[PDB]
């Protein structure tokens, strides 16, 4: 349930594989247009490693399809995010999440 | 265990340091004398260079000492179920109390100088609402014993020493205009909670001291934890000392007010309440005599408990004497129709038999001297 | 029935009695030993009496015929029987003192003495410290009674409770007259409701329970607060708080004044909105700042919450809820999700009112202790919507 | 719309200001999970922007400053502030270098005071823990109340502290300019929000030495110089700002107090080494004293035959100059302590000019000047300034009251102590929150971690100083306080706290005495503790007096009267919990009564002897309320002790009268067994109240009277009848399965053991004929039954083990006494 729509092209050659740390800058909004999270506000890039289930499964496939330097828009269905339980106080249940993710680098 | 006691140099450093801190504070910090109450009260009693205008500002906003008393008077008048413990009030009540007394042929001239110097130190407080604060704090405790009421009573005694008529007038005026019953209800409740000689408590202590307990970390030599026989004897003495000072100098108005409060909706006879405690104290002393009546010699612990009981009995007798002197005819009639005669009869029985018993050994001559002046 | 009871009853209004001598002129003169007099219960208006059926009871004024209700105070139980003393035209000599004189209450007609019933054993386990008061020919040695003065504030409040209870009970039974009887195109077919009396009584009580102004000095403000708390407790212990709730409930079964007009007529319906607002205003005053009164809603909280959507008294009911939550920690422990959703729904339906936010703030922390369940429910049901 | 438009739109300004208040309410008092949620609504960038926005309305500016503290700093500051009252100083090389005054050449008695809050502090403080606010991480698979507790959201502290310093510095200059448009609309709205942020960061310890120096310059640039720029103290601020200034000065006064404690601890480490080295050398030469001395060597070795606390008391007894003979220290060692004592008094400003030249003189002058310049109207400010003033005048007394919370530890135990402090901080955080399923798990694991820590057992005094037992007790009573009669919830938390306190008492007598001070507090909460099973507050009260004669003799009569009143109630009403479970309604509560009986058993019987002071009181209290003896022994209309036990056996054998008749409930209560257990406990209590033999032989009147009363209550024939009652024996049959009795629902040898104790202590066996009569009906059948059970199958059965305990503790010791 992840759809990846490109915003700005990357290198198109290097892609993140399993066990590699991904450094991304993201801004997450509900699909109706309400923002709820953004790494830009904290002014600190978000780091995570693929395959360790550190993030929601929607980010697992979405970032894997992106290249280094690419900025893309990921639309994640409720099943590939928090879903029925949701995130209490942040994300309502059965909410589709839209993310503007830029893959800064891999480490 | 004495021959296998561990020497200090075999202890770990951290354990020895902890023992050093306890020893150092008891022998060097506690023993240190630092008198700052007089200096602190003097500093707070000064108005700070505001006399360059001398306009109709003659309202004369309170000085720092006056504002301190008003603050404590504010929390005493607050409508609360219980007067919560306040270390700040206790600390300042002791400071104010310690700044008022500051005390072999004293001449007439300096005898009056000491009285006037005493009056001036008391004047620094009762002219800033301290007299009213003492009454409010006593009414606020609602008859619950503790450090708060004990500190208040000591402060009240400090400003009433020598029979300060000006403080007595301020206290009497405040009680009569407010017409509150809480003050005497609190006083009556406190007097009913005053302890007397308890033989059951005394018997328990004798067995406890015979065990010879020790602690784990080291060894304590017969730890001297709080006495459980007339533990609040000092509180009882100051409670009746405070009542005596209200009538000191033959203050007939205050003597009548203790017997009856005309303006209040309910009346509590403090004069009768004093006799009630005297009967309980007398009965305890009589029971104590019977305990040692069979025994040939009164041991050290018994003599010490006798001494503190006699000291309390002296204060109660002095308080009763101050009630009726002047003379106060109303208080004399109240005592005549009270159970005071029963207490006096009981004391005479104890006095007669103790005098005969104590005179049979010179080791108890000091106790006999205390008994004689009690009579 | 009359009992000898101790504890908190010694400061309540149901232990207050009025001594009424058998005359009008100089009825306020000094009481004398052996002087006949009636004893009246202030809050209920009934008179101590001796009946051939139940013995010692309190009867209504229509049954106090100077024979069952005549009592006298005697200094001793000795049968003096000297002579009937003749009353004087003046205050007379003072004989009986407050709190010093020991008085034996004797029924004049029968000569019986007021005493206790010597409660049967096996009843002490029930916690019944009450001893039933009876009239007996012999009595006991400790039958003497102390007469203690009552403050003017308590005496006035007890009489007000007597008058307030009678008026609202009349108002309540008037509402029940047409509870399910539509008037149709005619009169309500019953006695007129005391609309003007109820409105004036409510306004007087609201001003009677008004909190002291914050501009007063600390000393007199605390004195007024102490008196206010005492008067709130006195009314609550006599069922005035429950009496107000009954008036609200019977008036709350009508959705609007026009609906109320279908049963009480137009002349009574034009004051329907005014009365309900005053009832909630009085209810808030009876509990504002009184934790004991606010704790009573820990059993009936849906009563307040379910009325939040009422349009006639939206502001008054919200004030009642606010007073309860800021005083009683017990109510915060019974708050459920449906209660919070109802309060949040008040923002959605009544607009952005900052008082509703204050109500939600009071649900989280009370007296320095936080409730995690309330904090999570408010966060879950209010924040993620972002509406 | 621009948020700055709210300066004229007052309707939205009030609503939004109260919205920020609601944000603080939902995350208040350690609700870190909600605090993370709030970061999605008010992000870090918005908060930082709001701090520097000079056009924000006052209510909004104050609200956003408080919102930032609540979300990010409130939890850390509160936890840190609780630890600031204790001084756990490890004996590390950093601690050794700590001195009262900086190295200088001003004066030998005292150099100039250093800057408060500047220097090296070695007191243990657990570090702050924060988590990054992230809303894309996978939701934990861990269920609610089982996942680890959430930490506070993380915000860059180094950047935040620089902004707070810069904003405060700008405000001081701006306040000097007397601008007609202060930030926030007033001077109060310009300084109070900034000062709250600076005060919060100071308590958390975020500022370094250089940062603290800058703060001191802003407070008072003339006093706080080490070797229009007007300070805050002279800017004539309103009372609200003055309250925040007192908080700042309170922190620096605390740092001076902490410095004195650490310096005193530092000197102790150095001085103890000299004391230990000198005492070792003195003992070495003292072993050769016989060649030049005589019997008075005992006087010289008196030190080494004394407890170490007494040894160090004698060594330090050289202050008054009248005790220079008993102290064996050389004069050079004595001088070092006197040198430190002089500079300690000087550092407290005891003894040894418009410029204060020190924090103590600055604060005292400032408070007096404030009070004499205007009539202060804020009661909070008045208390704050006079509390601060009292500390300056009494510095030695302030140090004296802080020493009991000071404790030195080995550097090798720092990591375990830090772990213990972390667990204690979690427990202390539960004093401000209603107990719930999540908090219950945190409380249980925190107690388990503490009881798994070696420091908890090695340093009982440190645990007592930290008030660990008080904190656990307060948490327990809050749960017991709510629902005190209808139902007790979170039972696992209650039994965890009670078990913790029971082990706390058994560590040392001082811990046991500390819990004894709350004996009345525990008893008043023990009325409903019968409902919970396992470890109860009544068990904690019993554990605080067990095997301690000093505490047993100190037991007040009111506490015993309270227990007997509870016991009387159990003898007159059925258990409400049992009735709600379908149990038959017998007119008393044997289960509840037994629990109170065993508490009195520990109060009257200590170390194998009866405490006559407690025994006499309990017996007199029991007879004044005869319903404490149960429906039997009632006097009129009451069956005897033997009849009651026989009736209980018939109840046990018959269902629909022993239980609900719907273990089945895993703790199923059997009324037949419960009735026997009550009387067995009652007979055991009365037996232990019997006077000792030496008192009876001495002919004491009180002892004889008590024994006569006990004999009247329990006849001798009933004791023999109960002992003679048959016991069900595990047999074999029906293919060879063992037919065993259920020990929780039948007559057990433990019931007989109580009867034997009463018979021995109260009646005794004095004649041969009675001894033979007891053997062949009561003892020998039980001895044969145990012997027959010593086979391959029946040896390990529960009944056989119970018989062995009964014989080896009650019967056989009695027969050994009666051997002649």
């Amino acid at each position: 349930g992840v759809q990846v729509e490109t915003i700005s092209p990357g290198d198109g050659r290097t892609f993140p594989k399993r066990g590699q740390t991904c450094v991304v800058h993201y801004t997450g909004m509900l699909e109706d247009g309400k923002k709820f999270d953004s790494s830009r506000d904290r002014n600190k890039p978000f780091k995570f490693m693929l395959g360790k289930q550190e993030v929601i499964r929607g980010w697992e496939e979405g970032v894997a399809q992106m290249s280094v330097g690419q900025r893309a828009k990921l639309t994640i269905s409720p099943d590939y995010a928090y879903g029925a339980t949701g995130h209490p106080g942040i994300i309502p249940p059965h909410a589709t999440l839209v993310f503007d993710v830029e893959l800064l680098k891999l480490e | 265990a004495c021959f296998r006691m561990t020497p200090l140099y075999n202890l770990p450093t951290h354990r020895a340091c902890n023992m050093f801190l306890e020893s150092y504070k008891a022998a060097w910090i506690l023993t240190e004398d630092h008198s700052f109450e007089d200096r602190m009260i003097d500093d707070l009693s000064k108005a700070g260079e505001q006399e360059e205008e001398e306009e109709e500002v003659e309202e004369k906003k309170p000085d720092p000492l006056h504002q301190l008393v008003l603050h404590f008077s504010r929390t005493a008048l607050t409508e609360k179920s219980k007067l919560d413990e306040d270390y700040l009030y206790m600390a300042y009540a002791d400071i104010m109390a310690k700044s008022c007394h500051l005390e072999v042929e004293v001449s007439f001239e300096e005898k009056e100088m000491e009285k006037q110097r005493l009056l001036y130190q008391q004047s620094r407080l009762h002219t800033r609402g301290a007299a009213e604060m003492v009454l409010q704090m006593i009414s606020a405790c609602k008859g619950e014993t503790g450090a708060m009421v004990s500190s208040t009573l000591k402060l009240g005694i400090s400003i009433l020493n020598g029979g300060n008529a000006e403080v007595q007038q301020k206290m009497l005026d405040y009680l009569k205009d407010k017409k509150e019953v809480g003050f005497f209800q609190s006083i009556q409740a406190l007097m009913q909670t005053c302890s007397v000689l308890d033989l059951n408590a005394f018997e328990r202590q004798n067995k406890a001291e015979g065990l010879g307990m020790v602690n784990e970390d080291g060894t304590v030599i017969n730890r001297q934890n709080g006495e459980k026989v007339m533990a609040d004897d000092e509180f009882t003495q100051d409670l009746f000392r405070f009542l005596q000072l209200l009538c000191e100098g033959h203050n007939n108005d205050f003597q009548n007010y203790l017997r009856t409060q005309t303006g209040n909706t309910t009346t509590i006879n403090i004069i009768i309440c004093t006799v009630d405690y005297l009967l309980r104290l007398q009965e305890s002393i009589s029971d104590f005599y019977w305990y040692y009546s069979g025994k040939d010699v009164i041991e050290e612990q018994g003599k010490r408990n006798f001494s503190k009981a006699m000291s309390v009995a002296k204060q109660v007798f002095n308080s009763l004497t101050e009630y009726i002197q002047g003379p106060c005819t109303g208080n004399q009639q109240s005592l005549a129709h009270s159970r005071l005669w029963d207490a006096v009869v009981g004391f005479l029985h104890v006095f007669a038999h103790m005098m005969m018993k104590l005179a049979q050994d010179s080791s108890q001559i000091e106790l006999l001297k205390e008994l004689l002046d009690l009579q | 029935l009359v009992y000898y009871e101790g504890g908190a009853v010694c400061t309540h209004a149901r232990s207050l009695w009025r001594l009424e001598p058998l005359r009008i002129s100089w009825s306020g003169s000094h009481l004398r030993w052996g002087q006949p007099l009636r004893i009246r219960h202030v809050t209920t208006g009934r008179y101590l009496a001796l009946t051939e059926d139940q013995g010692l009871v309190v009867v209504d004024a229509c049954k106090a015929h100077t024979k069952a209700t005549s009592f006298c105070f005697r200094v001793s139980k000795e049968k003096l029987d000297t002579a009937p003393k003749r009353d004087v035209e003046g205050m007379g000599p003072p004989e009986i003192k407050y709190g010093e004189s020991l008085c034996f209450v004797q029924h004049v007609a029968s000569g019986l003495w007021l005493t206790y019933a010597a409660p049967d054993p096996k009843a002490l386990r029930l916690g019944v410290l009450k001893k039933k008061a009876i009239l007996h020919q012999e009595g006991h040695m400790d039958d003497a009674l102390f007469l203690t003065r009552c403050q003017q504030e308590e005496s006035q409040a007890a009489r007000m409770i007597h008058s307030t209870a009678g008026l609202y009970n009349q108002f309540i039974k008037g509402l029940d007259s047409f509870s399910g009887k539509p008037r149709g195109s005619g009169p309500p077919a019953g006695p007129a409701l005391p609309i003007e009396a109820v409105i004036l009584s409510l306004q007087d009580l609201i001003g009677y329970f008004e909190p002291p102004s914050e501009e007063l000095q600390h000393e007199e403000k605390q004195s007024k607060l102490r008196s206010l708390r005492n008067r709130q407790s006195l009314f609550q212990e006599e069922g005035m708080l429950s009496l107000v709730l009954n008036c609200i409930d019977r008036l709350n079964v009508y959705t609007t004044a026009a609906h109320f007009a279908e049963y009480a007529g137009e002349e009574a319906a034009e004051s329907w909105k005014e009365i309900v607002n005053l009832l909630y205003e009085l209810l808030a005053s009876l509990i504002r700042g009184n934790r004991a009164n606010c704790a009573l809603f820990s059993t009936n909280l849906d009563w307040v919450v379910s009325k939040l959507d009422r349009l006639e008294a939206s502001s008054g009911i919200l004030e009642v809820l606010y007073c309860v939550l800021i005083e009683s920690p017990e109510v915060l422990n019974i708050i459920q999700e449906n209660h919070i959703k109802s309060i949040i729904s008040l923002l959605d339906k009544h607009g952005r009112n900052h008082k509703v936010l204050d109500v939600l703030c009071s649900l989280c922390v009370c007296n320095g202790v936080a409730v995690r369940s309330n904090q999570d429910l408010i966060t879950e049901n209010l924040l993620p919507g972002r509406e | 719309m621009d948020i700055l438009e709210l300066s004229e739109r007052l309707d939205l300004q009030r609503f939004h200001s109260h919205t920020l208040r609601l944000y603080r309410a939902v995350c208040a008092l350690g609700n870190n999970r909600v605090a993370h949620a709030l970061c999605s609504h008010v992000d870090q960038a918005q908060l930082l922007h709001a701090l520097e926005d000079a056009h924000l309305p006052g209510p909004l500016r104050a609200g956003y400053y408080d919102l930032l503290i609540s979300i990010h700093l409130e939890s850390a500051c509160r936890s840190r502030r609780s630890m600031l009252s204790e001084y756990i100083v490890p004996l590390t090389p950093e601690t050794r270098a700590i001195t009262l005054f900086p190295p200088g050449r001003k004066g030998g008695n005292a150099r100039r005071h250093g800057l408060p809050g500047v220097g090296v502090t070695t007191s243990l403080r657990p570090p702050h823990h924060f988590s990054p606010p992230c809303f894309v991480a996978a939701l934990p698979a861990a269920g609610v109340a089982e996942a680890p507790a959430r930490l506070s959201p993380a915000i860059p502290l180094e950047a935040l502290r620089d902004k707070a310093l810069r904003m405060l510095g700008e405000a001081v200059r701006d306040g000097g300019q007397h601008a007609r448009d202060p930030v926030g609309g007033s001077v109060e709205f310009q300084f109070v929000p900034v000062l709250k942020l600076v005060s919060t960061l100071l308590v958390m310890g975020i500022f370094g030495d250089e940062d603290v120096k800058q703060i001191l310059k802003m407070i008072e640039p003339e006093v706080f110089t080490e070797e229009l720029e007007e300070g805050l103290l002279q800017m004539k601020l309103p009372e609200s700002v003055k309250l925040q200034m007192c908080n700042l000065l309170e922190y620096f006064c605390d740092q001076e107090l902490q410095h004195r404690v650490e310096s005193l601890a530092a000197f102790a480490e150095r001085y103890v080494d000299k004391l230990q080295a000198n005492q070792r050398s003195r003992y070495a030469l003292l072993m050769r004293a016989f060649t030049m001395s005589a019997a008075e060597t005992a006087r010289r070795t008196r030190e080494f035959r004394s407890p170490p606390q007494e040894q160090i008391n004698m060594l330090l007894h050289f202050k008054d100059e009248a005790d220079e003979e008993d102290c064996p220290l050389p004069e050079d060692i004595r001088q070092d302590l006197q040198d430190f004592h002089q500079d300690l008094l000087a550092h407290c400003g005891i003894q040894l000019e418009k410029k204060p030249q020190s924090l103590q003189e600055l604060v005292s002058h400032m408070v007096v000047r404030w009070a004499q310049e205007d009539y202060v109207q804020s009661p909070e400010l008045v208390r704050a300034m006079f509390s601060l003033l009292h500390r300056q005048y009494d510095g030695l007394g302030e140090l004296l009251r802080a020493l009991p919370r000071a404790y030195t530890i080995s550097p090798s135990s720092v990591e375990d102590t830090m772990s213990l402090l972390e667990c204690l901080g979690q427990i202390r955080s539960l004093l401000i929150v209603q107990m719930g399923p999540q908090e219950e798990n945190l409380m249980i694991q925190s107690i388990g971690n503490i009881m798994n820590n070696k420091v908890f057992y090695q340093h009982p005094n440190l645990m007592r100083a930290l008030g660990m037992h008080e904190t656990v007790m307060e948490v327990m009573v809050n749960v017991l306080g709510g629902g005190e009669t209808k139902e007790i919830r979170f039972p696992k938390m209650v039994t965890s706290c009670c078990r913790f306190l029971c082990y706390f008492c058994r560590i040392s007598r001082q811990n046991q005495r500390s819990m004894f001070d709350h004996l009345s507090y525990l008893l008043e909460n023990s009325g409903i503790g019968l409902g919970m099973q396992g470890s109860t507050p009544l068990d904690v009260a019993a554990a605080s007096v067990i095997d301690n004669n000093e505490l047993a003799l100190a037991l007040q009569e009111q506490d015993l009267e309270k227990v007997v009143s509870y016991l009387a109630g159990c003898g007159l009403q059925s258990c409400p919990m049992l009735l709600a479970k379908g149990y038959p309604d017998i007119g008393w509560n044997p289960c509840g009564g037994e629990r109170y009986l065993d508490f009195l058993r520990f109060a009257v019987f200590v170390n194998g002897e009866s405490v006559e002071e407690n025994a006499n009181v309990v017996v007199r209290l029991l007879i004044r309320k005869p319903e404490c003896f149960g429906p039997a022994l009632r006097g009129e209309g009451g069956s005897g002790l033997l009849a009651a036990i026989e009736e209980a056996i018939r109840i046990s054998e018959d269902p629909a009268r022993d239980g609900p008749g719907v273990p089945p409930e895993e703790n199923r209560v059997h009324l037949g067994h419960a009735i026997m257990s009550f009387y067995a406990a009652l007979i055991d209590l009365l037996g232990r109240c019997a006077p000792e033999m030496h008192l009876i032989q001495a002919g004491k009147g009180e002892a004889l009277r008590i024994r006569a009363i006990l004999r009247s209550l329990v006849p001798l024939d009933d004791l023999v009848g109960i002992i003679s009652l048959p016991l069900q024996i595990p047999t074999l049959g029906k293919d060879g399965a063992l037919v065993q009795p259920k020990m929780s629902a039948s007559f057990v040898p433990d019931h007989k053991a109580s009867m034997v104790l009463f018979l021995d202590r109260v009646y005794g066996i004095e004649n041969q004929d009675f001894l033979l009569h007891v053997l062949d009906v009561g003892f020998l059948p039980d001895m044969r039954a145990a012997a027959s059970l010593d086979t391959a199958t029946f040896s390990t059965t529960e009944m056989a083990l119970a018989l062995n305990r009964y014989l080896c503790l009650a019967v056989l010791p009695l027969i050994t006494k009666c051997a002649p």
